[PDB]
C-alpha cells in the first residue's frame, strides 16, 4: 500500500500507484558424496560373515 | 559341525535369492534384425555361427570407379562386371524394386568359394567350393560365382577397394525362411556364446568357419605359451593389367591391432614388393630427365642469390628473379597403388589358452574341413591399410 | 536401475514459444564439460566455447569435442532437461534412441562419428543464447566429407559437390559464410604439407631429381625393406645453417596435433532391431556402443 | 570387454624383506607391460629383468618400440599375496573407472588423452627396487597427448644429429621449464623408428601435392596482411626461408584430369600416413581423463578417474 499525502496545491495527484509485486524466488541444489570402499559392501551385506 | 552346515546352508540359500536384477543382464549382450534376399547368402546352407559381411548398396559403386581411379586403368570394367552379376540373379535383374531387397548381405563361406583358386589347399578349396554350387538353393550357382569373383578382379582394377565396401555385419543365430528372402537375426557386438538359438532341443551355439581361410600365427612365428588373442579379417590384393587376386582370412593372434603390420609383412611381403613394381599401367612417365634436385641447401648458404619479400611476391616483376622449380610427379607408383592386404579389429578371446578345432562335417553330403572357434566376444573396428 | 543421467537446469522465464522447439529436439547430441549429476544450461550453449571476443570456428569445434564430452538427450521435463553421457551412461543400458540432423540416410551396421555444423540452427530469444547442434554422419563419409570442403578452399587461392551414398544425391553446394567459416582449415593443411614436402625433400635432396618409375622403385623398395641397411640409404652425409631438425620437431607436433582433430572416431554404432534397415532423416535410431 | 570385466594377478614370491613389502603398498596406482593376457604370471615376469633384450640393455628411445609390443595394464589393489591388475586393451572393468596415480611432473586436465613415456626427465628418475627379489621396477610416467608426441619427436631428431660428423633439449609446458636426461642412443632402435619415418614420408606425396606446393608464393604474401598466417611460420620453418627463394609452378595439364581429383587424392593419403604418424613413433593414447566432481586440475601426486579413448 503506497502512502499519500494531501498536498496543499490544488494541482491534481492524476492518480495514485497501488501494485502488486510479483517476484520469483530461485533454486539451488546441494551436494555430498558418501563413498564405500569394495569390501565394505560385502560385509555389511553377509557375503563375508 | 553343525555351524559348518549352517554356513554352507546360509550361504546357497543367500546365494540365489540375493542375486539382482533376477538374473536379466548377467550376460551383456546385443541383437541385431534384416530382412535381405538370400542371393548371396544361404543361412538355410550356411548354419548358425559364420560371419556376415554387408555391402555399399551398389548404386554406389560405378562412378566411385570413375572418381577414384589412378590414370590409364578402364573405368566402366567395374559396372559392366557388376552389371553381369544381377543378370546372373534372374530375380532382381529388373531393378524396379527400390528402397527394400537390398541383397545387402554376402555370406563367409560364399566368399571364399569365390577367392578359392588363389589359396594353398586346393582339395580343401574346392570342397569348399562343391557344397556352394551343391547345398545352395538356386540354379547356375557356379554362374554366379564367375561373375562375383570377376566383381572382386573388377574391384581391385578399378580400385574401389573392397575392404572400403565390404564391412562386418553380426554373425548368425537364426533365420526365417521365405522364398527369395530371409528375416536374418545376428550379434553385432558381445559374445557370441550369450546368443539364444530359439531350439530348446539345441542350445548355444559356436562360430563356424572353413579350415582355408583360418590362420594362425602361433605356429609360423613359433610363438607358445598361454594368453588371449586377437580374431582379425585380412584381404590380399595384387594388383595389375592381368586379372588380379583376392583373398580372405581370419588370423588368430596375440598381438595387437597397432602391431599387427611387420606381421603381415612376413606373410605377404612377396606379394607387396610386386605392386610396387607393377600396378602402374599404364601411366605414362614424364620426359626424361627433366626434374633438377633441390638448391635448397645451396642457395641458402649464398647471400648473393636474390631473393623476395612479402611485398615482392606474385608480382611477375620478381618471379623471373627467381629460382624457377618445375616438379614432375606422373611416373610415381604412391601408395595407393602400393596397396596389399588390409585388417580390421574382429574380435577377441579372453580364454588362457585359446580353443580350436579341426572337424569336418555335413552339408550334405559335402565333407568340408572346418575350423570351430569357441567363445568368441565380438568388437568390430576401423579397417586399415598396410600400404 | 544404476543407470547415469546427467540432468540439466533450465532457467525459469521461458516464453511458450521457447519451450516448444526445445520440446522437439529430443534426440540430438549435446556436449558438456564435464561428467556430472547436477548442471546449468549455461555450459551447453554455442556461447559456452568461446575463446574471446571470438566465436570459434570449425577448426575450434573439432578442437573442443575432443575435452567437450558427448551425450544424447532422453526425454525432455518441462523441470529439467534429461541426458545421458556416451562414454560412461551407455554402458549399463546399452540402447539409446538418436535422431539424425543428416540428410544422408542411415544403412544398418554403421560406425558414426560427429561433424560440427559444417555441412549446413537453435536460438532462444528470452534465455539469450544459442544452441549448434552437431551432425551425426558416418565415418568413412567424414572423412571424405572434411576433405572435399577443405579441396574447395585449396581452389580458393570438375565437380568436388558430387557425393553419392547409398544410392542418393548431395549437394555441397546447396555457400557465402560456410567458405570463410573453414578458412581457419584450410591453411593448416597447406602450412602441414608444404612443411612436409620440404623436409623431407631436404635429407632426400633427390626424390623429385630420381629417375622415374624403375630407379624409384628400387629406391623405394630398399626402404620398404626391413633389413639392417637403412640409414646409408638415406642421409646425404660464418654461413648460416638450415634449422631443420628444430623444424622437424615443430611440424611433428602440428602433424600430431591434427591426428586428434581429424580422426573422427566411431563413437556410435547403429543396430538396427524390429525395424527396417535404413534410417532416414528425422527418424530416431538405436545406438550401441563398443562393449 | 567381458560382464566383470578381465582382471589379471601377478603373483608375488615368498621372499620377502618387510621394507619391500611396504614399498609395494605405494604402487597403488602405476601402469604395468604385461606381455601376454595370462590371468597369472610373476613379479620377475613384470619387472626389468625379464623387460631387457637378449644380452642388451635397452635405451630410452629403443624402449619405445618394447611398449608397443606389450600390453599396458594397470594396478587395482595390492595384496599381501598377489597383485591385481587391469589390461587396458582388454575392455578395463565393470563400471569403466580406474585411479591412476600421477608420477608425473605435469598437472592433468579434463579430456585430455593419456599416452605413457619411459623414465625420461632429470631429477625425478624414480625406480623401485625390490632388493629381497634382486628386481628394479621402471614405471612409465603417464603424460598428455601432444606432450608425449613432443617427447618423442625431440628424441628421435637428436639421434638424427649422431649419423652426422645445437641445440634440442629444452621443452616448455604451462611455462614450465624442463629438460630430458639422455646421454647415448643405440644405432639399432634408431634406424627403426626412422625407416617407419620415411616410409610414411614417402607415401604423403601424390600429384596434387605439387599443386599445393604452388601456393607457397601465396602463403608467404598472406602472412603479410594476418597475423594469424604469421603463427605459421615461427621463423623457424623451412617454408619461410623456401618461399624467399624458389618461385614453383604447376604441372600441366594432368592425365585424365577430367574424371579423377587430384588435390583431394593427395589429402587422404596424407591424413592415412603424416597425420597417422602420431601413433606410429609411440604408442596409442588409449586413455584421457574424466573427473566426475569436477577437478580441472588434477595435481601432480594424486589419483584421477580414467575413461578409454576409442
Amino acid at each position: 500500500h503506497q502512502p499519500l499525502i494531501a498536498r496543499d496545491g490544488p494541482h491534481p495527484i492524476e492518480q495514485p500507484t497501488h501494485n502488486y509485486m510479483t517476484k520469483i524466488i530461485d533454486r539451488r541444489a546441494l551436494n555430498a558424496a558418501f563413498s564405500l570402499a569394495t569390501e565394505a559392501i560385502a560385509l555389511l551385506t553377509g557375503e563375508a560373515l | 559341525p553343525n555351524d559348518d552346515t549352517e554356513q554352507a546352508l546360509d550361504k546357497i540359500l543367500r546365494g540365489t535369492m540375493r542375486g539382482g536384477a533376477a538374473l536379466i543382464g548377467s550376460p551383456r549382450h546385443h541383437l541385431t534384425r534384416q530382412v535381405i534376399l538370400t542371393d548371396l547368402c544361404q543361412p538355410n546352407a550356411d548354419r548358425a555361427g559364420t560371419l556376415l559381411l554387408a555391402l555399399r548398396h551398389p548404386a554406389d559403386l560405378p562412378h566411385l570407379a570413375h572418381q577414384r581411379a589412378p590414370p590409364g586403368r578402364q573405368t566402366e570394367r567395374l559396372g559392366e562386371a557388376w552389371g553381369q552379376l544381377m543378370e546372373a540373379t534372374a530375380l532382381g535383374s529388373g531393378r524396379a524394386e527400390s528402397g527394400c531387397t537390398r541383397a545387402g548381405l554376402v555370406s563367409f563361406n560364399f566368399l571364399v568359394a569365390a577367392c578359392a583358386a588363389s589359396y594353398d589347399a586346393r582339395d580343401a578349396a574346392d570342397a569348399v567350393r562343391a557344397h556352394v554350387t551343391a547345398n545352395y538353393r538356386g540354379t547356375r550357382v557356379g554362374a554366379r560365382l564367375d561373375r562375383f569373383s570377376e566383381c572382386l578382379r573388377a574391384m581391385v582394377h578399378t580400385h574401389v577397394f573392397p575392404h572400403e565396401v565390404m564391412r562386418f555385419f553380426g554373425g548368425l543365430v537364426s533365420w526365417v525362411t521365405q522364398d527369395e528372402l530371409a528375416s536374418v537375426t545376428a550379434v553385432c557386438a558381445g559374445p557370441q556364446e550369450a546368443a539364444h538359438t530359439g531350439h530348446p532341443g539345441r542350445p548355444r551355439s559356436a562360430v563356424i568357419l572353413p579350415a582355408c581361410a583360418f590362420v594362425d600365427l602361433d605356429a609360423e612365428l613359433g610363438l607358445g605359451g598361454p594368453g588371449a588373442a586377437f580374431l582379425y579379417l585380412v584381404f590380399t590384393y595384387r594388383q595389375r593389367r592381368d586379372q588380379e587376386l583376392c583373398c580372405v582370412y581370419v588370423i588368430k593372434s596375440q598381438l595387437p591391432p597397432r602391431g599387427l603390420e611387420p606381421a603381415l609383412e612376413r606373410l605377404f611381403g612377396r606379394l607387396r614388393i610386386t605392386n610396387t613394381i607393377h600396378g602402374t599401367e599404364d601411366m605414362t612417365p614424364p620426359a626424361p630427365n627433366r626434374n633438377p634436385d633441390f638448391p635448397l641447401a645451396g642457395l641458402a648458404a649464398n647471400p648473393q642469390t636474390p631473393r623476395c619479400s612479402a611485398g615482392q611476391v606474385t608480382n611477375p616483376q620478381f618471379a623471373d628473379r627467381l629460382y624457377r622449380w618445375q616438379p614432375d610427379l606422373r611416373g610415381r607408383p604412391t601408395a595407393r597403388t602400393c596397396t596389399y592386404a588390409a585388417f580390421a579389429e574382429l574380435g577377441m578371446m579372453p580364454e588362457d589358452s585359446p580353443r580350436c578345432l579341426h572337424r569336418t562335417e555335413r552339408f550334405g553330403a559335402v565333407s568340408v574341413p572346418v575350423v570351430i572357434l569357441e567363445g568368441v566376444v565380438w568388437r568390430p573396428g576401423e579397417w586399415r591399410a598396410c600400404a | 536401475a544404476d543407470g547415469f543421467e546427467t540432468d540439466i537446469a533450465i532457467p525459469s522465464g521461458i516464453s511458450r514459444p521457447d519451450a516448444a522447439a526445445l520440446q522437439r529436439c529430443e534426440g540430438r547430441v549435446v556436449f558438456l564439460p564435464t561428467i556430472r549429476r547436477q548442471l546449468t544450461l549455461a555450459d551447453v550453449a554455442h556461447e559456452s566455447f568461446v575463446s574471446g571476443g571470438v566465436s570459434p570456428d570449425t577448426l575450434g569445434l573439432l578442437l573442443a569435442y575432443r575435452r567437450r564430452f558427448p551425450a544424447v538427450i532422453t526425454r525432455v521435463l518441462p523441470t529439467r532437461i534429461v541426458a545421458c553421457p556416451l562414454d560412461v551412461g551407455l554402458t549399463h543400458a546399452g540402447t539409446v534412441n538418436l535422431r539424425n540432423t543428416s540428410p544422408v540416410d542411415l544403412c544398418n551396421g554403421d560406425p558414426i562419428s560427429l561433424v560440427p555444423p559444417v555441412f549446413e540452427d537453435v536460438r532462444l530469444d528470452s534465455l539469450d543464447l544459442t544452441l549448434r547442434f552437431p551432425v551425426p554422419l558416418p565415418s568413412p563419409l567424414a572423412r571424405e566429407i572434411v576433405a572435399r570442403l577443405v579441396a574447395r578452399g585449396i581452389r580458393d587461392l570438375p565437380d568436388l559437390n558430387v557425393l553419392y551414398y547409398n544410392g542418393s544425391r548431395l549437394s555441397l553446394l546447396a555457400l557465402g559464410p560456410v567458405n570463410a567459416e573453414l578458412r581457419s582449415l584450410v591453411l593448416n593443411m597447406v602450412y602441414s604439407i608444404t612443411e612436409g614436402t620440404t623436409i623431407i625433400l631436404t635429407l632426400i635432396p633427390r626424390l623429385f631429381a630420381l629417375s622415374a618409375q624403375d630407379g624409384y622403385v628400387n629406391a623405394l623398395l630398399q626402404m620398404q625393406s626391413v633389413t639392417r641397411e637403412a640409414a646409408q640409404l638415406i642421409h646425404p652425409e660464418g654461413e648460416r645453417r638450415l634449422p631443420l631438425y628444430e623444424a622437424l620437431v615443430a611440424w611433428l607436433t602440428h602433424a600430431g596435433q591434427l591426428g586428434d582433430t581429424l580422426a573422427l572416431a566411431p563413437v556410435v554404432r547403429v543396430c538396427t532391431f524390429d525395424g527396417a534397415a535404413v534410417v532416414r532423416s528425422g527418424d530416431m535410431a538405436p545406438v550401441i556402443r563398443y562393449p
